[PDB]
DNA sequence: ATCGGATGTATATATCTGACACGTGCCTGGAGACTAGGGAGTAATCCCCTTGGCGGTTAAAACGCGGGGGACAGCGCGTACGTGCGTTTAAGCGGTGCTAGAGCTGTCTACGACCAATTGAGCGGCCTCGGCACCGGGATTCTCGA
DNA sequence: TCGAGAATCCCGGTGCCGAGGCCGCTCAATTGGTCGTAGACAGCTCTAGCACCGCTTAAACGCACGTACGCGCTGTCCCCCGCGTTTTAACCGCCAAGGGGATTACTCCCTAGTCTCCAGGCACGTGTCAGATATATACATCCGAT
């Protein structure tokens, strides 16, 4: 098994994306508070890949799976497929 | 030892990553969290290669539309420095 | 001796929640008074089970008050 | 032996459309004119975002039609950013813009 | 086997509004999910529609009043015009 | 004689309405109102009274969800009082 | 008009939903929020009842309308 | 001749929801034993809020049960209210609470 | 002419939990129109699952999973449980 | 051995009433979660001794609530 | 405000490959032609429900004044965060190997659609009385200036 | 600190109209056969997902230093809350007229279904040129001394 891989997110990887979104200005706590809703969003969603993944006796996620789980949740995505 | 005044530079990063389309998180250390989360719900699993990029081309756009308006909150209270407050602020207000 | 044993025994029934037999009564219910462990009360209420186990009187989660000593 | 799209005037397929919307479970019967109608509005939207899309890629100095053309097409325009909202496009990218306030 | 896709029809309109341009292969798939997204999003009003009135038949008026449901202000005048005037054209031939 | 500081009367009545189940906009003007806007879209109509009972409990609902989503974004900037600002923020923030 | 939603109408809302303080600006703009979003219901509501060659709205439309929405109410039937 | 819905020991209809599958155009056919599960998760939902709800109609010294009663038993647990996060229920109110910094010292 | 709900079977189960208590009208129409919503709902799901394994039968798997799918988190258990103890008693009754 | 002698006047002390050392904890304060007995609680209210002893808080009459064991 | 030095951002010309655009074989899905039956269009009618008007109470809305708490602006301090540099770590790329699982094909049997005959369950109409609405009196608690 | 005053709760009595039970009666769920296609199962092919190794080298990491910004404090003043008096129209009860929503007959023509035929859209193969990459050059910009 592999553990504590959470911590692969670094801190200029989160930086990064603020940059994109826009702001100048980053407190200390930002990135331990960031690291816990990105750890909630990819439950959700694999929860429902894996329930799709397994209602038709296969034992592998395809890139159909993902699609309609985001889907179902009103964030439809557009390029893969769909 | 020519410096620059703090936050010229942070102001040119926006604009240099506002106009180029590419991934921010590297690819091995985001594929390995993925399947470290999916051995829980069901042991012994495979994915696709394309299930892993469709998987990370929504993180991303969840976390950039989320980094937009907890901006917005701290501007609000006459600041420009974001703290943990306003993310759960922002997040709480459009009901999650 | 057995009656300072039995006293002892007797006395240690009533300090321990019934269902753990563990630790110490700490969570009581309005509704009815009966005085439990924080612990084993917490696990019922995500098991969907509100009912008393003595008085069988139905109570929710608001109705929780702790106790001390 | 003429084909029933070219009776229209379109260039989408009406009986593809006709047979689609014959057999995915939506009502009993199908009349005949629904896909000829169908089939007409399909045509006008992609027409609609491929011309801004080109308009895009034109002003880059490009000569094709790479995704960040398609984002910008769409979300520089009002009715199609209302009508594409809750949806995502791979390697879009983001509309550039600072809030006001950041600057000297 | 096969597959099907509306590649062929989006190039031959295409080649009709800007007639010296080109289109990716990564852009040809959003432009392929985007048609059938907005087919099934139309389609599917118009069979809940129908069942609120005690029908049976989706004919032409179902869809005429399903697209002004979901396309917002000036897209849906436009629309409904071009796919009426495409239906006189058919009948009369 | 007697009087009251300001904000007692306040949190009573707050207690007061939290507690009670009635509409709270008077139903005439607000019949005459719906009357007035269905006009620009079909001359010559009719209403049930049903609809324009449904439509004032909806408009209620939305009402009441919008000054409770204002109020929590009036305190984040150490501040007691709603204003139009914070009410345009939550509307931002909400997605409209 | 839109004169009728009154000033202590608009307060009792507030009231409810839990503030305090008001500041006196606040009605003008809510008056025009309120007016924004019973046009978006009623128009759905009149395209539903010109379907069907009726002359009176009735409350299953209004029920269709909101929920087609985003927002379900209970209580009116279906 | 017994009843679908007493041989399965259950209170809801089985045959109506059979019928009602039917005709709704969800599918070409439908199973067999498929509407005697349904009916079986329709009347555990009904059976959690109706149990839900007494407690409210008695903690107020009402013995018939109204909206009211309704509106605090799906917004005092998570896993109803988050089932039913966008329902707006008639007659229904409000929940009482009141932000900690408007109280007085 | 005849119109059909759920009236008279919410309180046949009212009176299996609470045997001295009544019920509104109002109370009963809302019960009645929350029931239609997860039937309604529930069914909806279960389609999109057989068309999209190219399918045309909409047995008691589908059922399952599309429970499983919309029920959030300690709900599915029970109703799963529920479900599956009904079918089993129905399958070897008379 | 008074190893289990220390243990049981410590769960006497514990089960009964601190300020009497006669009766039962059977009296609990909703306010602040201590334990007393009836014969102690009522004597105090004869003079409006709204102060808990333990902790020194006012309370009411709704704020006493009946427990058992 | 006015120059100046350095830094990062456009601007112009090779070169070079891998993806876009075009051409051909072939097979299956779409176009023609005819038949039967049931859904839907049209006319009549009747009776519920919506609109309109009138008079009395009185509850809620409008207006004015006093003043005290809260919004806002200006100052000062010190800790937390931005910027730059040297060192270390693991990602990215290429190449090879092996085998577990997806995808397609042929059988055939059990299960669900369909139709004729029965009967009892659920729906419409009526009665009735008890739970809840309402009003009048005390008893307890909450607030504010001493 | 606590008494005066106002708001709120517990209790008792009276009345009324909507929930709860009852009965008769259609028509929809239940039995009982019959048949034909969807799907469960076994077998075969082959591809793509996983595991391992070696070599750059880009980026993550730790540390020093300075300063711009967050936060706490103090002061003036103006605007929103509380309370009393006066003017409005909402609400209730009553009455009447007619429109159109719902229901029932009757017919007719438009869509499903079957068989035949063939051209259009799809898989596979190939040339060639649009843009990515590298490099030298022009310039907008910024922070400092003045
Ligand atoms: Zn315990
Ligand atoms: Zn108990
Ligand atoms: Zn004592
Ligand atoms: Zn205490």
């Amino acid at each position: 098994v592999l553990r504590d891989n959470i911590q692969g997110i670094t801190k200029p990887a989160i930086r990064r994306l603020a940059r994109r979104g826009g702001v100048k200005r980053i407190s200390g706590l930002i990135y331990e508070e960031t690291r816990g809703v990105l750890k909630v969003f990819l439950e959700n969603v694999i929860r429902d890949a894996v329930t799709y993944t397994e209602h038709a006796k296969r034992k592998t996620v395809t890139a159909m799976d993902v699609v309609y789980a985001l889907k179902r949740q009103g964030r439809t995505l557009y390029g893969f497929g769909g | 030892p020519h410096r620059y005044r703090p936050g010229t530079v942070a102001l040119r990063e926006i604009r240099r990553y506002q106009k180029s389309t590419e991934l921010l998180i590297r690819k091995l250390p985001f594929q390995r969290l993925v399947r470290e989360i999916a051995q829980d719900f069901k042991t012994d699993l495979r994915f696709q290669s394309s299930a892993v990029m469709a998987l990370q081309e929504a993180s991303e756009a969840y976390l950039v539309a989320l980094f937009e308006d907890t901006n917005l909150c701290a501007i609000h209270a006459k600041r420009v420095t974001i703290m943990p407050k306003d993310i759960q602020l922002a997040r709480r207000i459009r009901g999650e | 001796d057995e009656a300072l044993v039995e006293e002892l025994a007797n006395f240690r029934t009533l300090v321990y929640c019934s269902l753990c037999s563990k630790n110490w009564k700490n969570m009581a219910i309005k509704t009815c008074g009966h005085v439990f462990c924080e612990n084993c009360c917490k696990e019922r209420l995500a098991a969907r089970m509100r009912k008393c186990p003595t008085c069988n009187k139905a109570f929710s989660s608001n109705d929780l008050l702790t106790v001390h000593l | 032996a003429k084909t029933r799209s070219s009776r229209a005037g379109l260039q989408f397929p009406v009986g593809r459309v006709h047979r689609l919307l014959r057999k995915g479970n939506y009502a009993e019967r199908v009349g005949a004119g629904a896909p000829v109608y169908l089939a007409a509005v399909l045509e006008y939207l992609t027409a609609e975002i491929l011309e801004l899309a080109g308009n895009a890629a034109r002003d880059n100095k490009k000569t094709r039609i790479i995704p960040r053309h398609l984002q910008l097409a769409v979300r520089n325009d009002e009715e199609l950013n209302k009508l594409l909202g809750r949806v995502t496009i791979a390697q879009g990218g983001v509309l550039p813009n600072i809030q006001s306030v950041l600057l000297p | 086997t096969r597959k099907e896709s509306y590649a062929i029809y989006v190039y031959k309109v295409l080649k009709q509004v800007h007639p010296d341009t080109g289109i990716s292969s990564k852009a040809m798939s959003i432009m392929n999910s985007f048609v059938n997204d907005v087919f099934e999003r139309i389609a599917g009003e118009a069979s809940r529609l129908a069942h609120y009135n005690k029908r049976s038949t989706i004919t032409s008026r179902e869809i005429q009043t399903a697209v002004r449901l979901l396309l917002p202000g000036e897209l849906a005048k436009h629309a409904v015009s071009e796919g009426t005037k495409a239906v006189t054209k058919y009948t009369s031939a």
